[PDB]
C-alpha cells in the first residue's frame, strides 16, 4: 500500500478557533508575564497595554500618580491615529 | 440630555424597564416615534420644566393625584433647542407632594434615547444568535464548548 | 427560575419584585395546610 | 476665572445658554505659572444656574 520512509504531516488548528484567536490576540496583544519597560507605542495604529503593580515616576502629585498606575493596572489601549476604536486595520510594527 | 422639555407625553404600557434586560429594537427614529406614539397618553404637557437639582432624582411635577398616574411607566419628550429629537425615559418612581400634586421620577432610557447615535465596533463576544443552516441545508460549524451537560 | 421573564399591566417595579421572588426560588401551596410536607402532592 | 473653589467640584462660567453647549466635550487651557503647558480636561457635567 505504499508506506516506506518517514511522513512529516503538518497540523493546524480549524478556522473556527483561527479566527476566535486571532480576534482576540488583535485586540488585546499577547499574554508577556514579565517585568520589563511596556510597549507604548510600537504599532501603527495601537496598542494595548495592561500591568499589575506597575511601577511609574514623575514630577506629579502622588494622587494623579496613583491615578495613572491604577489606569494602566486596569488595562488601557493607547491610540496612534485619529480614528479611534477602527479595529479593522492592520497596526503592524513601527 | 435638556432639563427642559416640549411636546410631553407619559406614557402607560412600556412593556421594558431600567433592568435593561430587554428593548424594542427598531429600523428608523420614525419607526420607533410610530411605535411609542401607538401607546396610550396617560398624560400631556406642551412645555414643562424638570428638577433635581441632585443627581438621580430628576423629575417632573404632574397635576394628579398619584393614584391617577399609576399606569405611568415611561416619558417621551422634545427639546425646543434641538429640532424635532425625541428623548425617552423611565417612569421610575411616583413622588407624592401634595395631594393633587405628584413628582413623577423618570431615568432617562439610553437606548431608546441613543438608538441611533451609537457605533458599536469589534467587541468580545460571550454570546449571540448565529446563522444556523447553510444554503444547501447543511448545519453551520459552531463547536464552542457550551459547557451544558 | 433564572433570569426568568414575567409580563404584565404592572408597574415595572413590582413587576421586578416579582422576577425576583422566582428568581430565588418559592413554594406556591394549594391547600390550607401550608407547610404541612407530610402529603403525598400527587398529580393534578 | 475658574469656580468650584471649597465646593471640590470645579467648573468654568460661560456666557452661553445651556443650550449652546450641548455638544461640548473637552477643555484646554494654559497658565502663567506654568510656561506654555497645556491642561487638558473632560467635561462632565453642564448646569443651569442661570
Amino acid at each position: 500500500n505504499g508506506y516506506r520512509g518517514v511522513y512529516v504531516i503538518k497540523k493546524q488548528l480549524k478556522a473556527e478557533y483561527r479566527r476566535s484567536l486571532s480576534s482576540f490576540f488583535h485586540k488585546y496583544g499577547y499574554k508577556i508575564n514579565r517585568v520589563k519597560k511596556p510597549n507604548l507605542r510600537t504599532r501603527k495604529a495601537f496598542n494595548y497595554v495592561q500591568t499589575k503593580d506597575c511601577f511609574i515616576s514623575g514630577d506629579i502629585n502622588n494622587n494623579d500618580l496613583q491615578e495613572i498606575r491604577t489606569i494602566f493596572d486596569n488595562g488601557i489601549t493607547l491610540w496612534h491615529t485619529d480614528n479611534i476604536g477602527n479595529y479593522s486595520v492592520e497596526n503592524e510594527l513601527r | 440630555v435638556p432639563l427642559s422639555g416640549t411636546n410631553v407625553r407619559i406614557l402607560a404600557d412600556v412593556p421594558f424597564s431600567n433592568d435593561y434586560k430587554n428593548t424594542r429594537w427598531f429600523t428608523s427614529s420614525s419607526n420607533q416615534y410610530n411605535w411609542f406614539n401607538s401607546k396610550s397618553r396617560v398624560y400631556e404637557m406642551s412645555k414643562v420644566t424638570f428638577m433635581g437639582f441632585r443627581e438621580n432624582k430628576p423629575y417632573v411635577s404632574v397635576s394628579l393625584p398619584i393614584d391617577k398616574l399609576y399606569s405611568a411607566s415611561y416619558i417621551m419628550f422634545q427639546n425646543a433647542d434641538y429640532g424635532n429629537k425625541w428623548f425617552y425615559a423611565f417612569v421610575t418612581e411616583l413622588e407624592f407632594k401634595n395631594s393633587a400634586v405628584t413628582y413623577v421620577h423618570f431615568e432617562i432610557d439610553v437606548l431608546q434615547t441613543w438608538m441611533f447615535d451609537i457605533k458599536f465596533q469589534e467587541s468580545f463576544i460571550v454570546r449571540e444568535h448565529v446563522k444556523l443552516w447553510n444554503d444547501d441545508g447543511t448545519p453551520t460549524i459552531n463547536t464552542i464548548d457550551e459547557g451544558l451537560s
